[PDB]
Order: structure tokens, then sequence, then C-alpha cells
């Protein structure tokens, strides 16, 4: 069943199952293989799997990572992916002493957005948007990758798992338990990671929910009813929260220009009903000039 | 948040033609009727209410079922194992903490095996090929309660109600698209309620006019007005409680006079 594939290498293990690279040896192509230990007499097929399956069959889209195929025995399941050269995180960390290129960091942006607003109108919601699941290939294409804990939405949405999204890259609705999160929460994801390109470092590393409330906070301001209704009625919304001031958002990203930080800060916005959707920031001036210079490795 | 909506109602008219199940198939299963997979339906229904499962999840569970009899032949002692792993499969897919396996073999009295059990999850994820996000009659009605003007939780929960109903009867209901069903149910549920009728703003979004949706809204005033006699009494009994507004003991209108 895996007989024409030849293992190279361990890539690595995400949500759930382990990731390899492989070669097809019969065509040629390389790919990456996430297997999927099964049994019998437990739980059987693991609903993450379930879910990223069914998802990734109907996402067909370039900023996207491809589903080949799944080879599914009594035993394991095989996906089977295009294969992907790195992640964001390894190629921020190599860019680190020099740092990415404008140009670089806008195509990147670019084209996240538009793989998300993608899964956004398939009705799929990400869920831990981060630097390790966004890969990129030497041709400078970028793609959202590690659709374990994605899941499709409803309109209007009902209450979904409260336990979502890597901390850092968390949105203060999911924070502050809101019953009910959208996908909003993926702009607040990726525009913790337009930051992080720019200055390199996680905008906001905290170290449990409270500590990434405040971080937070003392970047944008500690809300209050005027800049998001309802805030204060949040469930773990505390009137002894501390009030920090608003920082000017040229303080927040040093080197980015007025076009960048106008869209930044909109992906930042603590009400999720006007934070920006993705298929409204592809029109964002930011992008007027963008381009597709490719990465390296 | 609109942005989306639209996209996300155009995406799912395309993938119900592409979900739909064979509108004839039970004349081709030797050993099972309409009347059977109505039992069973009747029972997915109450294992979802000693679950307190989401209505979605037998929706889709139910979508499932008929997508597998459509191109698998089952003996009828073998019905409830298909309608089991659906349940299973729908659970995982749609559910914050879905029941646990043991559950499942469980409620179905020992009748199966744990083994047989996940034995049929895989066989029916080979049969439907993984796709699973298939759309409902419910997903459909959602997005229409939001043209209501104002909102009446009465008229959404007996839409539900009725489109709930729906699932039990392959026929009539098999030859019918979730969207038209729900757009019968939410037209109904409207009319019994506040004597409105289908807004003129969900003709724009959906093409749907009451003409087009008169054959369904005929079959669906039939078995509204004849649900307190069916064999099958599940949905009635949930919608007697306060969770969906007592409902089913609303009364049906007469005539729709269309
Ligand atoms: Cl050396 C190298 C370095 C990074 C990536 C990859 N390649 C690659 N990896 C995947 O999952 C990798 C997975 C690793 C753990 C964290 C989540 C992502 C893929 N899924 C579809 N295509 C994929 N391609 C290779």
């Amino acid at each position: 069943s895996m007989e024409n594939f030849q293992k190279v290498e361990k890539i690595g293990e995400g949500t759930y199952g382990v990731v390899y690279k492989a070669r097809n040896k019969l065509t040629g192509e390389v790919v990456a293989l996430k297997k999927i230990r099964l049994d019998t007499e437990t739980e059987g097929v693991p609903s993450t799997a379930i879910r990223e399956i069914s998802l990734l069959k109907e996402l067909n889209h370039p900023n996207i990572v491809k589903l080949l195929d799944v080879i599914h025995t009594e035993n394991k399941l095989y996906l089977v992916f295009e294969f992907l050269h790195q992640d964001l995180k390894k190629f921020m960390d190599a860019s680190a002493l020099t740092g990415i290129p404008l140009p670089l960091i806008k195509s990147y942006l670019f084209q996240l957005l538009q793989g998300l607003a993608f899964c956004h109108s398939h009705r799929v919601l990400h869920r831990d948007l981060k630097p390790q699941n966004l890969l990129i290939n030497t041709e400078g294409a970028i793609k959202l990758a590690d659709f374990g804990l994605a899941r499709a939405f409803g309109v209007p949405v009902r209450t979904y798992t409260h336990e979502v999204v890597t901390l850092w890259y968390r949105a203060p609705e999911i924070l502050l338990g809101c019953k009910y999160y959208s996908t909003a929460v993926d702009i607040w994801s990726l525009g913790c990671i337009f930051a992080e390109m720019v200055t390199r470092r996680a905008l906001f590393p905290g170290d449990s929910e409270i500590d990434q409330l405040f971080r937070i906070f003392r970047t944008l301001g500690t809300p209050d009813e005027v800049v998001w209704p309802g805030v204060t009625s949040m469930p773990d919304y505390k009137p002894s929260f501390p009030k920090w001031a608003r920082q000017d958002f040229s303080k927040v990203v040093p080197p980015l220009d007025e076009d960048g930080r106008s869209l930044l800060s909109q992906m930042l916005h603590y009400d999720p009903n006007k934070r920006i959707s993705a298929k409204a920031a592809l029109a964002h001036p930011f992008f007027q000039d963008v381009t597709k210079p490719v990465p390296h490795l | 948040v609109p942005d989306y909506h639209e996209d996300i109602h155009t995406y799912l008219r395309e993938m119900e033609v592409k979900c739909k199940p064979k509108v004839g198939y039970m004349k081709k299963q030797p050993d099972i009727t309409n009347s059977m997979r109505a039992i069973l339906v009747d029972w997915l229904v109450e294992v979802g209410e000693e679950y307190k499962l989401q209505n979605e999840t037998l929706h889709l569970a139910v979508n499932y079922i008929d997508r597998f009899l459509s191109s698998m032949s089952v003996l009828r002692g073998k019905l409830q194992l298909v309608g089991t792993a659906a349940m299973l499969l729908a659970s995982k897919f749609e559910e914050i903490y879905p029941p646990e396996v043991a559950e499942f073999v469980y409620i179905t009295d020992d009748t199966y095996t744990k083994k047989q059990v996940l034995r049929m999850e895989h066989l029916v994820l080979k049969v439907l090929t993984f796709d699973l996000a298939a759309p409902t009659v419910n997903q459909f009605l959602t997005q229409y309660f939001l043209h209501q003007q104002p909102a009446n939780c009465k008229v959404e929960s007996l839409a539900m109600f009725l489109g709930e109903l729906s699932l039990i009867d392959a026929d009539p209901y098999l030859k019918y698209l979730p969207s038209v069903i729900a757009g019968a149910a939410f037209h109904l549920a409207l009319y019994t309620v506040t004597g409105q009728s289908w807004p003129e703003s969900l003709i724009r979004k959906t093409g749907y006019t009451l003409e087009s949706l008169k054959p369904c809204l005929m079959d669906l005033h039939q078995t509204y007005l004849k649900a307190p006699q069916h064999a099958q009494q599940s949905i009635r009994e949930k919608y007697k409680n306060s969770k969906y507004h007592g409902v089913s003991l609303l009364n049906p209108p007469e005539t729709l006079n269309l």
C-alpha cells in the first residue's frame, strides 16, 4: 500500500500523528507522509483525522497544503501531502541576523490572507495558525498546513471547543471566555504573525492565560465598553484588570510603514466584529505593490 | 459577521448536490425498507437526546446512512450497526465531546461488539471516501433564521422540528435537497406561528419562491398534520421540551392557502 514510497527522514510531529519526507519511487515526486496510528478497541479513527481529511479534500488552493491521497489500512492511515521545504519559524530563525526583506514579508502575508479567505469562504476555521504550521517552498510560495485543529463552522456559529489556538497567537475573545468565536480568531493569529515576521520575535509570548491577556493589554490598551461593547460582561473579564494606556502603533512594530501599521491595527482590533476579514485585507493599500520574491534555505 | 455569509451559502448549495443520496435506493435494497429506516432514524433521535448531542450531529449521521445505503446492500440485522457507526462518525466530526465508542456499544445493548463498530466505522469512511462535511437541513435553517423580522424563538424551534421529521421518512423526503426542505420548514413554521410567509429577502438569497417550494411544502404539511399518528414519535417527544419551546404541541394550520 505504501510500496511505491521510499521514506527519506522524519520531518516532525504536529497536532496528531507523525510526518516524514518520502519519495514516490515511480514518479519521482517528493511528498510528506503523515502516519496516523489507528488500532481498534480504542476510539477508532481520531476526530482530528476525520476533520483534517474531509476538510482538506474540499480545500484546493495554491496557499493551502494539498492533500494528495489517503492510504487507509486496517492498522494505519497515511495522509500523503505535497512536500514543502521548511516552516516559517525556521526561516525567521535563519534570517534573524539579517531580517526578512519587506517584499517577501508582504508577499507572504498576501498569500496567507488568500489561503485564509478561501478557508473562511468554505466555512472552515483553522484555529492553530502559528509560524511552525506555515510552510514555504523554494519558489516563494507559503501555505497553511496542519489542519489537525480545524473545523467546519455554521452560520451563525454555535459554541465550539474552548481549548483552541497556541497561546501566543490566541485571540482575546477566546482568552476572555466568549461563548462564540469565529473567523476573526484566525485573523488575530495572522496579525501576530505579521508583527513577528517584521520584528522576528513573538508579539505576545505569554506563559499563561492571564499573562497573555496582560501582554495584549499593555500593547493595545486594556479594552473598555467604548472600544469593545460587551467586554465587561465577558465570563473571564475581571473589573480588577489593570487599565493600561494604548500604545502608539508606530512603537509596536517600529520598522513598519503607515500602510503596514494600518493593516496590522485592523487585524488586531479587539472587537471581532470590527476586526478585518481576510477577503477585505487583500485590498488593503499595503499590498498595492505586492510581488512574489521566493524565500531561501 | 456577514463577509462570508453569501460565499458560504453558495458553497453549501454546490455541495448538497454532490452529497445527495440516491433518491430511489430503497427499491434496490433486498432486505430493508423505508419503515425499517424510519425505525433506525427514530432510534438515533433517542440516542442524540440521551447523550445531549447537537441536532446537526443527527442530520449528518442520517446523511451518512443514506449515502452508505445508496451503494451498499445491507441486511436488516446490520442496519443498526451502520447507523451506530454513522452516529459515532458524526459525533467525532461535529461534537466538542463525542460519546466514547463504549457508550455507542452499550446503547446497542450489546447487539454488536466494539470491534464490529470500529470495523464498520472504517467501512463507512471508505464508502463515503472520507467526505463527511455535508450540508444539512439544519445548516440552511440557521442561515434562513437570520432573515426573520424580529427573531422568534417559536419559529426557529418549530422549523427545526419540521426539518427533523423529514429525516424519518425517506419517502418522500429523499427527493428534496436540504436547502428546499429547510425553505419549506421555515415557511411552514413561520406561517403556523405568525401568519407571515417566506420573506422576499430569502427569495433574493436562495432563488426559491413559494411556487418552487410548493411540492415539498405540501408534503411537509401532511407530515405535520399527521405527526401525532406516525408510528415513530421520538421527535415529537423531544420537541415537547422547553429547550425547544414546547413547539411540538403547537397546532398545525389546517390549510396553507397557497
Ligand atoms: Cl525539512 C521540512 C521542514 C518543515 C516542513 C517540511 N515539509 C512539510 N511538512 C509538513 O508537515 C510538517 C509538520 C511538522 C510539525 C509542525 C506542523 C507541520 C507538510 N504537510 C503537508 N506538506 C508538508 N510539508 C519539511
